[PDB]
DNA sequence: GGGGTGGTCGCTGTTCAATACATGCACAGGATGTATATATCTGACACGTGCCTGGAGACTAGGGAGTAATCCCCTTGGCGGTTAAAACGCGGGGGACAGCGCGTACGTGCGTTTAAGCGGTGCTAGAGCTGTCTACGACCAATTGAGCGGCCTCGGCACCGGGATTCTCCAGGGCGGCCGCGTATAGGGTCCAGCCC
DNA sequence: GGGCTGGACCCTATACGCGGCCGCCCTGGAGAATCCCGGTGCCGAGGCCGCTCAATTGGTCGTAGACAGCTCTAGCACCGCTTAAACGCACGTACGCGCTGTCCCCCGCGTTTTAACCGCCAAGGGGATTACTCCCTAGTCTCCAGGCACGTGTCAGATATATACATCCTGTGCATGTATTGAACAGCGACCACCCC
């Protein structure tokens, strides 16, 4: 059951690589092209989307916790 | 539900309240005691006029205040709101004492 | 008679008024005693000079004219108890 | 016979004593030999410099309503003035109080 | 309560050579604080005497006034070609700074940069910007000042850039506001809600903190035009 | 009677009696106006009598006092102190 | 590839290098010319004593130097390394300048 | 004749060597007109008093006297220039 | 033709030849040495004079000088430049 | 018959020139009399702290195998001194250089 | 090289009221910097002379100090039961200050708190702190001196805590190292391989950074015993 | 008329729209603080009175400062080379700084304690003032020797050349934690023999 | 008599350790900087001689301060009462500090430019000195009025009370995102109407 956000950072992720996962702050960069990202508060939903994925185990936390480090998508 | 400010509020409202008040802001009979006190290591017996306590009051509550602004500018200055005695030294530092 | 601790009565509350009156919002723990140790290092320098004064008038009393002389003499003059 | 006396004051037109100028000079140790004209400088410096005080502290208090100027009002005409501070930064009024301000970053959001 | 100024002769003819005299008379007690100023058409007015009696700096010992408290003159000995300007007289004893009607005379390094000509639409708003230069930026006084045929020369407001301090004309409150920038050393006016009134030349203007000081230099005039 | 200790109080009090004719003023800044006096003079005559030493000239005069002056006074305080003073050795000289 | 030290090694060298020196640190004649350049505005046609401009470079020098090392204080203490004008104004305006 | 563009002989490198003098490590690229500014202000502040003397004496050339009593009245004492 | 310009060098000298007899000393440092002399010299004149008018006295005394000292020189400085004054004075006036 | 000069230095076993230091507090307009135990009392100050300075400065030139005293030596020594520091705080010695200090934070490691 | 200090009177006897006289003589000039001082024993010296002519703090007239260049003497006018103790002469014109062999005379606030006895094995290291209070920490250096009851005292080094500049004697390099706390006050010694060589009572003694100035307040003296 | 198959109904897996949860923004209203207006009163301030001392008037002595003239020195201006330092450019790395997370240290409020403030009384040390008298500092004239200016030489130090030591930076190798691939395991699919319908 | 079930043989999905790889740490060596040592020369410090002026000596005199005594002020000590403020403690929240990541912008080094520095020369302005003079201030005596101590009254601010407005804090409702679950719908197993032989 995806979202707009989530599949946006899930997206994301794939399109910029990052052995070494995609920090917030990239992925945000990356994301605000998006024609419908909202630019008042599409960061408070990116960081929402970054928490919610990370307790579904979709997404690897690298180093430092909760917003903060890189993402990395989990292996299948 | 007994009502509270938010921290820092009732701190500005008194910050306004003595920024425009000018009454002396220690207690005075403490303040002469201690004058006392120090003033005992240079002469013993030493009286002192209550015009000259006076005058010891109002320096030192000067000094203490001009301390305490070069203080808050240094502390703005490490992006701080907390005052700080590392701040305190560097304001020292800096105005030669 | 004597007077040894005196230097407690510049209480913590007294300090916070000082604070805010220099327009300090928030205050650490340790600027009470730090303060408390500048106060008393320049009530020291200040009241040297005033004694000496004293002494040299020959006087007993230390008065507020002294006070003002040693003030003076430490760049910190100060209007309202000359004359 | 000895004409009307006629203070130095008058005949400068100041309001500040000349001849009190002129005997703080000459028994304050400062030359051996004072000028005519420097009491009357030195008094005509005096007054303008005390009547600028005088009448910025009778304008900030006549906006505090007060009809008196206290030493809260003499404060805030020196330090509300950058060359009066320059001259006076060194000073201490007592029962002056402090010029409020309050540092913007201290301000609520 | 306004204290209203009366230049008495509103224009004269004279030839070259021989004494002029212009007229004030204030109509509440002003205690001295009267200055006059120089202005030539479409050129900035400069400062002739402050303190009712005293040359300001570079001017001429021909200009010379004289009276005290309410009734004040202007007098210029010798006529010569370059004295045919406008005359204005200004107290500044009360906290609304009044200028006079103006008295036409006509015969047979401080810089203040100030921006060019603006035309705007009614109701918009506009921000002329004042660049100061040559001395120190917050030892004086910025006063801004608006001209216009009909109404003369108005006094609007100050800023005081040591301490950011204000005050504004009753009739500019709400319409002016003054703001200051000590890095740059450039003091801003912003006018809202431009109408047809506000078609008019702004000038600012230096004045020293000093009770007695004067207007002494002033900027070239921002021409704002309403459309 | 205690002892006759001279003071500036009148004289501050006439300059205040022109510059505001209504306002009056306390004692406390009375006091402190009578230091301020005080001091500007002891900086002035100071400033005046190390620049008559510096010149090797015994007397302090008008030409001393209006050097003090601008050297004390900042900005265009010094001006306006320097332009009272002529006018009032001017003044003086006329009788 | 050639040797390259790096960043604040030679910065390191050329202070300790310039604190045991004693020489002037500006070029004595462009010094000398902003000296005559700021008196024209006093007086014109001033002359100036050698020992002078000498002199006046020794007083500048040392208060920059002074200032620099205040400025160099309040950059730590804002946990920096490089000193900024925001440090220059915070010392400055401590030390009432 | 007309002196015009002088402050910038106070050159990048020179206000480099001021700041190693004074312990700095790392220098912002604004530090060296913020140092031209204050630079400017302090010489004007000295160089005033400098000619005050200068005219008091009725002199023409500013000497090291004046130059060492104007940084004495500004509180900057030298030593070595005849004080 | 030239005049006498007096200066504390023959003395710093002098001075210095008994606080290390090989010691030399550069011009610059005599003049820095003539320098610190005349300021201290001045401080202390000064202070003094502040005491004696303080005070009512026309004449500067020992004990003048001794306050003045005691008010300028820090820590033990003011109580090594009492002692050694105390010493010349007492000398002096044995003999 | 007259007695062979004996100069007030010498009496009050000093250095300095005693008579020189009288002849300034008279001139100097200090005050209207100068007591007679005053110059030397200043005098044996003015050689105690050039004294003092001197031998600093000769240990300073010492270390550094110098022989001749110079301004950075003199720099050296009154800064090395809490009280001299203190007394000479806002003096500044021309050629005298700084104090080697480098702070903590800016060595590596 | 370490200028010799002989007092040739290694000890004497005597009654009371009646004088006594102790010398020294130094191997170098050291133009009156020499001090005298007074142990009573198990207790921390005491100052009597400084400078070899001036009295301490204090201490009464019945001590006179004389001499100058190499020949030194301390005199002891109206002697009491108190004044049992050993005088040792304290050279400090040079570099490594040298205390004298000490005299036995037998007859027939400023605060340095110190920590106490401390017992350490060979080979370790051991850190005594100096609690300095009743003054201004950094305006006077701090002297460490070593006392054996074989080789007397010995002066160790110094700390000035203005600079934390440091002075030690030859024979201590490496084995004592000084550090300062102005936070707390605090002068810390450490000691680097304790051998049982250095069984010895170490004193902390407060000096003024002033050249004529004398080790003036005293520690009341750490043990350190090695086993 | 029985065997057998697609149509259609019931059971169930898939997903999908409504449900629920959490966070962020606008506003009504309630608690609190602050300025504002009015009345009382008290003690500080503005003014009047006595007097006394210090400043004004009048005049002289003399010396300090103003002015003219002369010297000579030391500041300005110019010119010619010579590098040393400044200007500029480029690669890069490392420090500024923005953002987020977490925990704890400081802010706010309430109840209790304490000691400051205020008044009142009492006392005495000592500040301030006056009078006496002597030691001491100013002043003067003669004397002369100390200290400054000019001359000179000669040795301490500044500079240059050359090793030697130290300190910095990095490239290569040892070592360990993270990731790709192969294995013992059992779950399940499939083959053989006995048994129940 | 033959398929179902049980037991056993074989196909295959799986948790886990070993080898490969990326990063961290260690260490020796290149090289660049700085230091120790010797040699050279140069110019500035230290000493000698002449002189001149100010420091010394001896003596006079007048007056400032040292000292003694008296007075009366205010500084100190104590006590009682009220209450305002300080303190202790709970609670919570927002701010300080740490970590990570981004990127920009300052450092290091090389190359070109330029102008600072130094040597040498010349003019000439003005700082310093000296002589003459005159007028401006110190000093003295008389005297009288301005200013200070003291007294008095009245009104301006301090205080108390009530009120009206402003500011802040928060609970509620709405808008945005997120994850969550009962059911709407279609696929397949199974009962039945009907075709074919």
């Amino acid at each position: 059951q995806p979202g707009k956000y989530s599949q946006l950072v899930v997206e994301t992720i794939r399109r910029l690589g990052e052995r070494n996962g995609s920090s917030l702050a990239k992925i945000y960069t990356e994301a605000k092209k998006v024609p419908w990202f909202d630019q008042q508060n599409g960061r408070t939903y990116l960081k929402y989307s970054i928490k919610a994925l990370v307790q579904n185990d979709t997404l690897l936390q690298v180093k430092g916790t909760g917003a903060n480090g890189s993402f990395k998508l989990n292996r299948k | 539900k007994p009502h509270r400010y938010r921290p820092g509020t009732v701190a500005l409202r008194e910050i306004r309240r003595y920024q425009k008040s000018t009454e002396l802001l220690i207690r005075k009979l403490p303040f002469q005691r201690l004058v006392r006190e120090i003033a005992q290591d240079f002469k013993t017996d030493l009286r002192f006029q209550s015009s000259a306590v006076m005058a010891l009051q109002e320096a030192c509550e000067a000094y203490l205040v001009g301390l305490f602004e070069d203080t808050n500018l240094c502390a703005i200055h490490a992006k701080r709101v907390t005052i700080m005695p590392k701040d305190i030294q560097l304001a020292r530092r800096i105005r030669g004492e | 008679k004597v007077l040894r601790d005196n230097i407690q009565g510049i209480t913590k509350p007294a300090i916070r008024r000082l604070a805010r009156r220099g327009g300090v919002k928030r205050i650490s723990g340790l600027i009470y005693e730090e303060t408390r140790g500048v106060l008393k290092v320049f009530l020291e320098n200040v009241i040297r000079d005033a004694v000496t004064y004293t002494e040299h008038a020959k006087r007993k009393t230390v008065t507020a004219m002294d006070v003002v002389y040693a003030l003076k003499r430490q760049g910190r003059t100060l209007y309202g108890f000359g004359g | 016979a000895r004409a009307k006396a006629k203070t130095r004051s008058s005949r400068a037109g100041l309001q500040f004593p000349v001849g009190r100028v002129h005997r703080l000079l000459r028994k304050g140790n400062y030359s051996e030999r004072v000028g005519a004209g420097a009491p009357v400088y030195l008094a005509a410096v005096l007054e303008y410099l005390t009547a600028e005080i005088l009448e910025l502290a009778g304008n900030a208090a006549r906006d505090n309503k007060k009809t008196r100027i206290i030493p809260r009002h003499l404060q805030l005409a020196i330090r509300n003035d950058e060359e009066l501070n320059k001259l006076l930064g060194r000073v201490t009024i007592a029962q002056g109080g402090v010029l409020p301000n309050i540092q913007a970053v201290l301000l609520p959001k | 309560m306004d204290i209203k100024m009366t230049q008495s002769p509103s224009s004269m003819h004279a030839s070259l050579g021989e004494r002029v005299t212009i007229t004030c008379k204030a109509s509440q007690d002003i205690r001295s604080y009267l200055s006059w100023y120089q202005q030539k058409p479409w050129k900035s007015p400069k400062t002739l005497i402050y303190y009712a009696t005293s040359l300001a700096d570079g001017v001429p010992s021909r200009f010379s006034g004289s009276g005290s408290g309410q009734d004040f003159s202007l007098t210029i000995n010798n006529l010569e070609s370059d004295d045919t300007a406008t005359y204005y007289c200004l107290q500044h004893g009360e906290s609304p700074y009044t200028f006079g009607s103006g008295t036409k005379l006509e015969i047979k390094e401080v810089q203040l940069q100030q921006s060019g000509p603006e035309l705007v639409e009614p109701g918009t708003s506009v921000k002329m910007p004042c660049k100061a230069s040559g001395y120190t930026f917050t030892s004086y006084t910025i006063q801004w000042v608006k001209q216009t045929p009909r109404q003369g020369l108005e006094w609007i407001g100050y800023i005081y850039p040591y301490n950011a301090g204000t005050k504004y004309n009753e009739k500019f409150k709400g319409k002016a506001t003054l703001t200051s920038d000590k890095s740059s050393s450039t003091v801003y006016m912003e006018l809202s809600s431009l109408t047809s009134e506000d078609s008019a030349v702004y000038y600012c203007a230096r004045k020293s903190s000093r009770l007695r000081s004067t207007l002494d230099y002033w900027g070239q005039g921002t021409s704002v035009t309403v459309s | 009677k205690r002892s006759r200790k001279e003071s500036y109080s009148i004289y501050v009090y006439k300059v205040l009696k022109q510059v505001h004719p209504d306002t009056g003023i306390s004692s406390k800044a009375m006091g402190i106006m009578n230091s301020f006096v005080n001091d500007i003079f002891e900086r002035i005559a100071g400033e005046a009598s190390r620049l008559a030493h510096y010149n090797k000239r015994s007397t302090i005069t008008s030409r001393e006092i209006q050097t003090a002056v601008r050297l004390l006074l900042p900005g265009e305080l010094a001006k306006h102190a320097v332009s009272e003073g002529t006018k009032a050795v001017t003044k003086y000289t006329s009788a």
